């Protein structure tokens, strides 16, 4: 009986922005 | 009594290679990995797998959404040459199994071609290799392995491309 | 030839066991951290410019921020308490082997773990912390830790002494 | 708040015909599910999108199911041969995040597979006047609307005063009866009422029509036989106010 | 895995009780639903920690004991429904809700002015069709269904007619033919003895 690791989810990050 | 550990989990997406990786980290060692493209759970030490477990396609879907944050990060806005240290794992006895470690330390992109060599020509058996492992900073390493033989006649060299590199570089080693 | 790299570390941080935690989730982009989000700090904060905008995204979501801030218990202390069954009491007993160079006294103390280990040299039963020379705590990669405490004399009976938390009592090894 | 939108509400399908069902998502919400939902109140996780790439779905969907989650398209979920195992509700939900926000939920697809489509049938609706009993004992009016022999259990029973939808004093049975139980494909029959005061009733310009929304065969679903298509339809009942 | 209690609930209207959801594994956030009628599923609460209040909702999720609760306080008629929570598995690979088992709530609607009868109402467009309405019974009374399977009963079924805040429960009984009459209709059912039966 192994136990199931958690783990973290990736994010969606949005668009919509520029950097010089 | 003090227990202080450090857990990390570690994944990243990399163009134009297309290349994913999803490993865990324990006070400097890996736990394990996923193979992206096959969607299985690799372990460092196989007796783990009696203790924990993990569902592979959990990290399929990071690596989805690494992919697709990393154009968002393209449209939003040099190379790191790496360390090659060349080292035996035990103390080395003549006629007495060992295995040489090719460190390689402090670089950026992941991505490297590592060529063991005995006496001047490559060797494909008895090699082994790990994953890119974390490092406090923003830079990875990597751990390159072979088992030898120990003799007077043999001398052994680890050859590392990198990007970041103008020619690829050899690290020699001998008894 | 240009690269690009979307890098994230989520990091658990255990200053003793499960009762003080604190996560560190890192974002790089090339060879810059970007975003960071602290649990001590409970929002997520740019490190550089190129990571502002996904801190003020993800920072004006109430229920984002919410699953964030109980990933301390929900990820964090939940694998540490299955770790804690075989990665954090592993225990490797170390090799250890004495022999001269060159003079130079050479103590090879070899595949132990944990990495937590002390080894020390003496002279006739009198430590010498002096003329030490030493490799420091090397990582194999593979669970294993070797270090090389060497000692830089001209030799009656010195002995190399290493304690380890896989020993009950010091190993010593002595030569003369 | 986010909505979202599922058509058709009910759809029925005979075995090996194709199930298609459309949902539009939340606007601004990039992570779509679909979920099954059986009688037993269990739900089944199918698929999940990522905008247009699916990057989720179990075993079942990749073989029987096609999704899709286009641009210039709302998104939408197949099964490409039906069969009776399928029938469920089908719950489409949007979510600003991947996996860190609330899952909002569609009004959700209807399935129903049958063996054949033989034995589907339009409703037959009739509005009942309020009694005069009534009207002098309580002062208040109700009438009933009968909605009967139909299959499968498909319908939607509204009521409308001078035109215009009511929601206020109705109620309708919370589930159809049989007709006859003993049958395994029984038709069905449903009651509604909608009571107003006795003035309001007492009204020869006031007007109240029941109206039953069936869903059906459509004019793609192929029909060989002698009555006439169970297509579908609404099939109302009036009702004028009296004075008396 | 989840597991949800209870299994049904009948909760009187203006008072209130509370569900509970056991969880087998780490859940990184919990939702509860409330599918209606209609069988749309409406957000009541996202919560990965402790306790957030929602009109006369209430719910509670501890992550370590691995558990959630969902309070419901001084019922009204649309709160019934069936209630389910739904969690997202922390070591789960799919990303998705694990529904639980659900709790089917009904609300018992307080009659105040009870006014038990049964009348006869005829057909609009026909002259020989009728049906009968057993209506302003109080929520005590069960509605049996019939026995003869030629004739035809409904549940008892509540309207609210909003403008005069009156409540009424009522259920109808029809037959095609013949021997059918109002004043046996409800008689597989105990209905009140000072039922007002009208002389047709
Ligand atoms: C460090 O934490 C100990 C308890 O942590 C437990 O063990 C970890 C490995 C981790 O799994 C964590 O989640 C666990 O809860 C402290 O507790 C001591 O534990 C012993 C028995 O285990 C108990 O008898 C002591 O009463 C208890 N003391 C306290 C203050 O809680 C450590 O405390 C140390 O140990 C004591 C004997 C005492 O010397 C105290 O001053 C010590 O700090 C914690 N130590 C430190 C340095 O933080
Ligand atoms: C790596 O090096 C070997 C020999 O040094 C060569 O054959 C191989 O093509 C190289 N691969 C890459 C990707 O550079
Ligand atoms: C949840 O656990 C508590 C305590 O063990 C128990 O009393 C309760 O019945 C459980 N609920 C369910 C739905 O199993
Ligand atoms: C009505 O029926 C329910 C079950 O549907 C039962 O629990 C309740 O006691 C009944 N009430 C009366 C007054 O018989």
């Amino acid at each position: 009986p192994a136990d199931p690791l958690a783990f973290f989810s990736s994010a969606i990050k949005g668009g919509g922005g520029s950097l010089v | 009594i003090k227990e202080e550990h450090t857990i990390i989990q570690a994944e990243f997406y990399l163009l134009p290679d297309k290349r994913g990786e999803f490993m865990f980290d324990f006070d400097g060692d890996e736990i394990f990995h996923v193979d992206i493209e096959k969607s299985e759970t690799i372990w460092r030490l196989e007796e783990f797998a009696k203790f924990a477990s993990f569902e592979a396609q959990g990290a399929l879907a990071n690596i989805a959404v690494d992919k697709a944050n990393l154009d968002v990060m393209k449209e939003r806005s040099a190379n790191v040459a790496p360390e090659v240290t060349v080292l035996s794992r035990s103390p080395v006895n003549l006629g007495e199994p060992n295995i040489l470690i090719c460190f390689i330390d402090k670089f950026s992109p992941p991505v490297v071609n590592v060529t063991w060599l005995r006496n001047g020509r490559p060797v494909t058996e008895g090699v082994s290799e790990t994953v890119f492992l974390p490092r406090d900073d923003h830079l990875f390493r990597k751990f390159h392995y072979l088992t030898f033989l120990p003799s007077t006649d043999d001398f052994y060299d680890c050859e590392v491309d990198h990007w970041g590199l103008e020619e690829p570089l050899r690290k020699h080693w001998e008894f | 030839r240009p690269w690009f790299l979307e890098y994230c570390k989520s990091e658990c941080h255990f200053y003793n066991g499960t009762q003080r935690v604190r996560l560190l989730v890192r974002y790089f982009y090339n060879l810059e951290e970007n975003l960071r989000f602290d649990s001590d700090v409970g929002e997520f904060r740019a490190v550089t410019e190129l990571g502002r905008p996904d801190a003020e995204n993800w920072n004006s979501q109430p229920e984002f921020l919410e699953q964030k801030r109980a990933e301390v218990d929900t990820v964090c202390r939940h694998n540490y308490e299955i770790f804690d069954n075989f990665l954090v009491p592993r225990r490797v007993e170390p090799t250890v082997t004495v022999y001269p160079t060159k003079n130079l006294l050479v103590c090879s103390v070899s595949d132990f773990y944990p990495g937590n280990i002390e080894v020390r040299w003496f002279r006739n039963g009198k430590e010498e912390k002096t003329g030490i020379v030493s490799t420091g705590l090397v990582r194999n990669g593979d669970w294993t830790f070797q270090t090389l405490v060497m000692l830089e004399t001209v030799p009656e009976v010195y002995t190399c002494q290493v304690e380890h938390p896989s020993l009950t009592d010091p190993v010593t090894v002595e030569w003369k | 708040d986010p909505k979202v939108i599922q058509t058709p509400r009910y759809l029925v399908k005979g075995q090996g015909q194709k199930a298609k069902m459309r949902c539009i998502p939340e606007k601004g919400h990039p992570v779509v599910f679909w979920y099954q939902q059986n009688k037993n109140n269990e739900f089944k996780f199918l698929i999940n999108f990522q905008n247009q790439e699916v990057l989720q779905q179990i075993d079942m969907t990749e073989k029987r199911f096609s999704a899709e989650c286009p641009s210039n398209s709302p998104c939408s979920l197949e099964i490409q041969s039906s069969e009776a195992g399928d029938s469920a509700l089908y719950l489409c939900a949007s979510s600003l995040n991947w996996s860190q926000d609330t899952q909002y939920f569609g009004p959700g697809t209807r399935l129903l597979v049958l063996e054949d489509l033989k034995n589907v049938f339009p409703p037959e609706v009739a509005v009942f006047e309020p009694s005069e009993a009534e009207i002098s004992h309580t002062q208040k009016a109700t009438l009933v609307c009968l909605a009967t022999g139909f299959y499968p259990d498909h319908v939607e029973l509204s009521w409308w005063v001078n035109g215009k939808e009511v929601h206020s004093g109705v109620c309708t049975d919370p589930q159809p009866l049989k007709e006859q139980p003993a049958l395994n494909d029984s038709r069905y029959a449903l009651s509604s009422r909608l009571r107003v005061s006795a003035t309001f009733w007492q009204n020869p310009r006031n007007h109240f029509r029941c109206q039953v929304q069936f869903y059906g065969l459509s004019e793609n679903d192929e029909w060989t036989q002698d009555r006439a298509k169970p297509v579908t339809q609404i099939v109302s009942a009036e009702a004028w106010g009296r004075a008396d | 895995q989840v597991e949800q209690s209870p299994s049904a609930l009948s909760l009187h209207e203006g008072t209130g009780s509370a569900l509970r959801c056991n969880f087998t594994t780490t859940m990184r956030a919990v939702q509860w639903f409330q599918q209606n009628s209609r069988g749309s599923l409406i957000n009541l609460f996202y919560l990965a920690s402790g306790t957030k209040e929602n009109g006369r909702l209430k719910s509670t999720f501890n992550s370590k004991e691995s558990y959630s609760t969902l309070h419901i306080r001084d019922a009204q008629l649309e709160d019934s429904g069936t209630y389910f929570c739904a969690a997202l598995r922390a070591t789960g690979g799919n990303n998705k809700l694990t529904f639980g088992q659900g709790t089917v709530l009904s609300v018992i609607p307080d009659i105040q002015n009870p006014d038990p009868a049964v009348y006869q109402l005829r057909d609009s467009k026909s002259s020989d069709k009728s049906v009968c309405l057993f209506t302003d019974f109080d929520s005590q009374t069960n509605v049996s269904q019939s026995k003869d399977s030629d004739v035809y009963i409904t549940d008892k079924c509540v309207l609210d007619m909003r403008s005069m805040d009156f409540k009424s429960n009522s259920a109808v009984a029809w037959s095609n033919k013949s021997d059918f009459a109002c004043a046996n209709a409800f008689n597989n059912s105990i209905i009140p003895e000072d039922t007002f039966f009208p002389s047709p």
